């Protein structure tokens, strides 16, 4: 079997494929956990078609998913999650939705004065996200992202610092050639030879780096016959199932990537559409009708000799 | 015994307890410097 919750894996690689096909270099970095948490929480407050579209994309109703996601980010000092609902005093939040918010790790419901202090709100939200991401995401919301007409913002932030159980030796990192879509480039490659999980399937190859506190990092190489191929859920599951102890001479580049995203367009292509229109049914959130205008998402990941440290945040901006 | 040289576009999955914390497709490695 796979090491990932099935519906979550399907959801992740579904969106990942669309994201990868939309960029010219196939380069993408995001947090399925963060986006799924935000979408799941919204689904918990959504009705009729608005809810069915979300449950179809997620492949499940929110309850079991959110419970699983919560467990995935608790019990360790190596990671932390925070979910907050920033809302106008003009919007009364239903007790049941408040309950959904409070069930999330380090959660909160806060008042925001969008109407007369939009920049104050942007500053407050960005500072909260910055704190939650250990300073890795200092400006989730770009200038002008918070307008006077907004009435609520749902945010989720994630920080995780995986520590390799067997770190790469610093003196062994040396320059090598990496074939990028923009040509060959000399970059630093970390080297380590050790027994670790290895798997091959349909031309794909994968190894798994072991880390502390239940964290693991799979690294996949597509077939040389299609260096631009993107993995599918059935493929990764097969790799997990075939993964076996193997002495591997690993050469992995040290790298860091940060990417900001506006997800409404891709989410709509993925099936979620009503949520982004005035026809949205979020009556589970408030008696005051709200809908999602934009969905902001930023992710950052650094991989070096000591481990993998990443941060991500998602913001669903709502209007009346 | 097996050589695994990540010298071209690859994919990375950071996971814990069934959830994908970070999912990436890396094509042009930017060096953050030694740990």
């Amino acid at each position: 079997g796979g090491f990932l919750r099935d519906d979550h894996l399907e959801f992740a690689l579904h969106l990942h494929r669309r994201l990868a096909e939309a960029v010219p270099d196939g380069e993408v970095i995001w947090s399925p956990y963060s986006v799924a948490c935000a979408l799941g929480v919204l689904a918990a407050g959504a009705r009729a078609t608005t809810r069915t579209e979300l449950t179809t994309l997620l492949g499940t109703d929110p309850a079991p998913l959110l419970a699983a996601l919560d467990r995935a980010v608790t019990d360790s000092p190596d990671l932390a999650s925070r979910t907050v609902l920033w809302v106008s005093a003009d919007v009364p939040v239903r007790s049941s939705f408040r309950a959904t918010m409070h069930d999330r790790p380090d959660s909160d419901v806060r008042t925001a004065d969008f109407r007369t202090n939009p920049e104050g709100v942007r500053a407050t939200v960005n500072a909260d996200i910055a704190d939650a991401t250990r300073g890795m995401i200092r400006e989730l919301l770009p200038q002008g992202a918070v307008t006077p007409d907004l009435r609520a913002i749902l945010t989720n932030a994630l920080w995780a610092k995986a520590r390799w159980t067997t770190p790469f030796e610093a003196h062994l990192t040396r320059e090598g050639t990496f074939r990028t879509p923009r040509g060959p480039k000399r970059v630093p490659f970390m080297h380590r030879t050790k027994t670790m999980p290895y798997a091959t399937a349909r031309g794909w190859r994968m190894v798994t780096l072991h880390a502390h506190d239940e964290l693991a990092v799979d690294v996949l190489l597509p077939p040389g016959t299609n260096a631009a191929a993107v993995p599918t859920a059935p493929l990764l599951t097969a790799l997990h199932r075939r993964s076996a102890s193997t002495s591997v001479e690993l050469a992995l580049p040290r790298f860091e990537l940060t990417q900001p995203h506006q997800l409404v367009e891709v989410l709509a292509e993925a099936g979620v559409r009503t949520l982004f229109t005035a026809s949205a049914d979020l009556s589970g959130i408030s008696t005051v009708p709200l809908y999602v205008d934009t969905v902001i998402h930023q992710a950052r990941l650094r991989v070096d000799e000591r481990g993998a440290e990443g941060a991500a945040a998602t913001a669903a901006m709502m209007l009346l | 015994t097996i050589r695994f040289s990540v010298d071209r576009p690859f994919h990375i999955v950071v996971r814990r307890r069934g959830a994908i914390l970070f999912l990436g497709s890396i094509a042009d490695p930017h060096d953050p410097g030694p740990a």
